[PDB]
């Protein structure tokens, strides 16, 4: 409160300082079982252009 | 108008590495792509390899990976194969073959072909064949024409010769390809035709040069006893 009033005295009353926010527990990924690599052999790599 | 002659050749032991070299001659060697090309007994063509005009890209073939490398001195006008760990089923006249760059890109068909050598891959020794007749002077009974013959067992690599009489019959002179015994053998049968009435009119001698190990040996083929 002293920092948001810049003072180092403060009068009676309700301040409103920061904001509260609850923090993420855990990173989840979710990506489709797909399994095949994929043909970029046969794409850069071909002889006829 | 292309000659190729090759280098290397001859009876290889699987699991051992050497290298064929084949000189060209009747062009600009530096400007053309080579292949290396099977010729399987029985078999066909199998492509192996293809190095480029400077020899800049490689290709090897799938059933290949792990056994060749293909090297181009374009100084004496030569294609080097370095071949490793060869096995039974390599034996083979693998001709090289110069390409024409026609093709869109640095690789296209193929015109003139050089007369590659018989790498022969094989565990054993090089067994000369012994001539044995084919005469069983009383089962030609045929009247005008009976087939009797000769018997070329035993003999590796395959060069073999067969003339009857130093030639002297030259109808229905049947020489076959190899009939291979079990063990890998090879043996083949090489016969004429006689009447019966003329058996022993011509002592029938059976003369073969077996190339390999230079086996010059003779037999008879006359009615026996049998
Ligand atoms: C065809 O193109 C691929 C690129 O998509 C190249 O990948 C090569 O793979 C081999 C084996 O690991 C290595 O030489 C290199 O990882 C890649 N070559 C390079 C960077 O020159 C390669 O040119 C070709 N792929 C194969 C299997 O030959």
């Amino acid at each position: 409160t002293k920092c948001t009033l810049k003072s180092f005295t403060v009068e009676k009353g309700i301040y409103q300082t920061s904001n509260f926010r609850v923090q993420p527990t855990e990173s989840i990924v979710r990506f489709p079982n797909i399994t095949n690599l994929c043909p970029f052999g046969e794409v850069f790599n071909a002889t006829r252009f | 108008e292309v000659q190729l002659v090759e280098s290397g050749g001859g009876v290889v032991q699987p699991g051992r590495s050497l290298r064929l070299s084949c000189a060209a001659s009747g062009f600009t060697f530096s400007s053309y792509p080579m292949h290396w090309v099977r010729q399987a007994p029985g078999k066909g063509l199998e492509w192996v390899a293809v190095i480029s005009y400077d020899g800049s890209n490689k290709y090897y073939a799938d059933s290949v990976k792990g056994r060749f490398t293909i090297s181009r001195d374009n100084s004496k006008n030569t294609l080097y194969l370095q071949m490793n760990s060869l096995r039974a089923e390599d034996t083979a006249v693998y001709y090289c073959a110069r390409d024409t760059e026609d093709c869109s890109s640095t690789t296209c068909y193929v015109d003139y072909w050089g007369q590659g050598t018989l790498v022969t891959v094989s565990s054993a020794s090089t067994k000369g064949p012994s001539v044995f007749p084919l005469a069983p002077s009383s089962k030609s009974t045929s009247g005008g024409t009976a087939a009797l013959g000769c018997l070329v067992k035993d003999y590796f690599p395959e060069p073999v010769t067969v003339s009857w009489n130093s030639g002297a019959l030259t109808s229905g002179v049947h020489t076959f390809p190899a009939v291979l015994q079990s063990s890998g053998l090879y043996s083949l049968s090489s016969v004429v035709t006689v009447p019966s009435s003329s058996l022993g009119t011509q002592t029938y001698i059976c003369n073969v040069n077996h190339k390999p190990s230079n086996t010059k040996v003779d037999k008879k083929v006359e009615p026996k006893s049998c």
